[PDB]
């Protein structure tokens, strides 16, 4: 746990890389998959905000969403047949 | 918030340690100096001195009166 | 009497007349059977007024007055010196005032540093300014980009916009932290 | 001689009265002038002494104060030299105070940048949203680049998270 002296600056003395062998090959695969699902969630929020802002038509809307909605389904499987939760665990 | 807080909860530093210049010198404020007036008082003395001098002369005049009388008193009732 | 009360009542609100030793005479015994005494009294009352001063001498009084005088004299001489001394001080002070102007000059240049650059408040201000210039420099590049038909340009735009933003937020969060201190080990 | 005697008698009275009048005048208009003649000289003696002391005080006061100035200036010409020197053989950086005020550790510096990058990433996605609305880019483009910046963001958040996770 935590320890005194307000020198908590010590706990963050040197930089930390993104990955460091503590993370296995499969560990990364999950991280990526989660990163993609997250990008699709953000994208779908903007696409719907564009439609409801008449920035795009039913065409563009249905297409773009339908596609993303599909890519998301794949990534939703690369989480089942691949693996608290993953992220919170991998972050240690 | 968690990281946000941690960051701001820890103080920033100046790249240069003791090498960075600081105001180790305070503004030395000069005191007030006032030299007393002398001329006015100097003038106030003259009349006081003069008073004494005139009183003196008044006394001489007064005191010299008996002799002036004797001179007159002589030619009047003597040789 | 009534004539004295008048002289009394006027001048400046007097004091009533104050209610019998004989005074030596000159040599009256030798003066004429009377024609000379009579003439002396009736025609020379003025002379007698002179004669009579002999018995009310002011010699002692004048001495005292003359002493008081000398002191005033001296007193005038003391100021004659106290003036000359105060004269030099009026000059030595003329220097402590010019040298003081020479001081403030140096000091006003020492302070200048820690107020326009090296000063804590200055630095911060200097930073806060740079931060604002960034937030706008970001917005400027936003509008100064009406269309991007060149695919390559897009990336360049995104990279630049994305960088400015990071430089802004970086400094913004830096200031947030600064706003709770002076700056350690100055 | 009653005659010559009575005249001499008259002379005595005139003389005694003339004398009284003389004494009266002197005592009222002359002898009075010395009443506070001493107090006067006294007051003056008091004044010079005071002036004298005041004069000595300021005399010393100014001398000591002068040595303080010719001394306070040496410690000034010196420090001003060291300060105007730090600005030469020591790159006092481009006006960006960022270089001056830095994180206490390299770990922290990293954290600041990751946080900044995190926000900056949103801003960028936000902007491109606007660019799509303005018509500056088609929906097709927005999605690709959008998914990319959003992805690079997930990583940055995980990164920040893995550096701070061990803290409970």
């Amino acid at each position: 746990k935590l320890n005194q002296n307000q020198d908590i600056s010590q706990l963050f003395h040197d930089e930390v890389p993104l990955f460091d062998n503590s993370i296995t090959s499969k560990d990364k695969e999950v991280i990526e998959t989660l990163s993609e699902i997250y990008s699709i969630v953000i994208t779908l929020d903007h696409v719907e905000k564009a439609y409801l802002k008449d920035s795009i038509d039913d065409t563009q809307y249905t297409n773009t969403v339908d596609k993303l909605l599909k890519q998301f389904k794949v990534y939703l499987n690369s989480q089942n047949k691949e693996e608290s939760n993953a992220i919170t665990r991998l972050e240690r | 918030m968690n990281v946000e807080e941690l960051l701001r909860r820890i103080p920033l530093y100046n790249k240069y340690g003791k090498d960075f210049p600081q105001e180790t010198v305070t503004r030395f404020q000069m005191p007030e100096f006032k030299l007393p007036a002398l001329q006015p008082t100097r003038d106030l003395l003259c009349p006081w001195y003069e008073e004494c001098d005139n009183i003196t002369k008044v006394c001489q005049l007064h005191d010299s009166s008996n002799k002036k009388f004797d001179q007159w008193y002589k030619e009047q009732y003597l040789s | 009497s009534r004539l004295d009360i008048i002289r009394a009542e006027m001048d400046v609100v007097p004091s009533p007349g104050l209610p019998s030793k004989n005074i030596p005479l000159p040599e009256g015994i030798n003066l004429l059977s009377s024609k000379e005494i009579i003439d002396l009294i009736q025609t020379h009352r003025h002379q007698l007024e002179l004669y009579v001063t002999k018995f009310n001498p002011l010699t002692d009084f004048a001495g005292k007055i003359h002493a008081f005088r000398d002191q005033f004299k001296q007193l005038e001489e003391n100021f004659e010196d106290l003036h000359e001394q105060k004269d030099k001080v009026q000059a030595l002070l003329e220097n402590a005032r010019i040298l003081e102007s020479k001081y403030v000059a140096s000091w006003q240049d020492y302070h200048s540093e820690f107020s326009k650059k090296y000063g804590d408040i200055a630095l911060k201000k200097k930073l806060e300014q740079n931060t604002k210039k960034l937030d706008e420099e970001s917005s400027q590049l936003e509008t100064t980009t009406r269309s991007i038909d060149s695919a390559d340009d897009l990336d360049q735009f995104i990279k630049n916009y994305l960088d400015i933003r990071t430089q802004y937020h970086l400094r913004r969060e830096k200031l947030a932290t600064w706003d709770k201190q002076g700056n350690l080990k100055y | 001689p009653t005659n010559h005697h009575e005249m001499l008698q008259n002379l005595q009275t005139v003389v005694n009265e003339l004398y009284r009048e003389d004494v009266d005048y002197v005592a009222d208009k002359i002898l009075t002038r010395q009443t506070v003649m001493q107090e006067s000289i006294a007051r003056f003696h008091e004044i010079i002494a005071i002036d004298k002391n005041h004069l000595r005080a300021v005399e010393q006061a100014i001398e000591q104060t002068m040595h303080s100035l010719n001394a306070q200036i040496d410690v000034l010409t010196a420090n001003r030299a060291k300060v105007q020197q730090f600005s030469s053989t020591s790159h006092v950086d481009d006006e960006d105070v960022n270089s001056i005020a830095v994180a206490k550790t390299d770990g922290l510096n990293q954290l600041y940048n990751l946080v900044a990058q995190d926000y900056a990433l949103t801003d960028t996605i936000e902007c491109l949203s606007r660019m799509l609305h303005r018509g500056t880019i088609p929906l097709d483009t927005f999605v690709k680049q959008g998914r990319e910046l959003a992805r690079q963001q997930f990583l940055v958040r995980w990164h920040i998270q893995r550096i701070t996770s061990p803290l409970s």
